[PDB]
């Protein structure tokens, strides 16, 4: 991961989330994709 | 391309069509950066109870620090209507 | 012709310019290692 | 709800003409792999 800030900053509010899967789920917003559409992807594969 | 390997790559830890048309909802500028309003990131804080300050003390020290990821990841958890489906998850890989 | 599978198709298509786009960014990386 | 059945055709091809396009640079990427 590496990413202590932002993993930090989710676990906290959060209050828990896959570590492998924040690692994946904040790649995607750093390669610029939409916000909301990816809360629709994470709101679609449940 | 980097996108496309992240989705299979989700789909696994996701492991729970979904796969390619997920693929094509997807869709926003090359290179640009889209603000988000800051409001959402209120609502947010009182809907988890469980820290009355930690999860406010510890935000605007990382404010403080300019991150390139910091505003979509506050609009991230404040969307995360669905209760407990994340969470839910990641207890399975721990084990 | 059903009217069914004729968007059917579309996805059989589709997945097959996914799931040939994945294999590609392997075969990318050892390109990168090798070297 | 209905399919145009005239863009659906250009998209057929466009999608066609262009995924074998894409095979073309894996089998040699990959062949040169073997070389």
């Amino acid at each position: 991961t590496e990413e202590m800030e932002l993993y930090e900053l989710a676990q906290a509010a959060g209050g828990g989330i896959d570590p492998d899967v924040f690692k994946i789920l904040v790649d995607l917003l750093k390669l610029n994709v939409a916000p909301l559409a990816v809360f629709q992807m994470l709101k679609s594969m449940c | 391309r980097i996108h496309h390997d992240v989705n299979e790559l989700l789909s696994l830890l996701r492991v729970h069509a979904e796969v390619y048309i997920d693929l094509l909802q997807k869709n926003r500028t090359p290179y640009v950066t889209t603000t988000v309003s800051a409001h959402s990131a209120k609502v947010k804080i009182a809907e988890f109870s469980r820290t009355p300050e930690d999860f406010l003390k510890k935000y605007d020290e990382l404010k403080s620090k300019n991150t390139r990821n910091l505003d979509p990841l506050v609009y991230l958890l404040s969307k995360l209507t669905e209760d407990k489906e994340t969470l839910q998850y990641l207890q399975q890989n721990a084990k | 012709r059903n009217m069914k599978d004729f968007e059917n198709q579309i996805t059989e298509l589709k997945k097959e310019n996914f799931n040939l786009k994945l294999r590609i960014y392997f075969l990318e990386e050892r390109m990168q290692q090798e070297f």
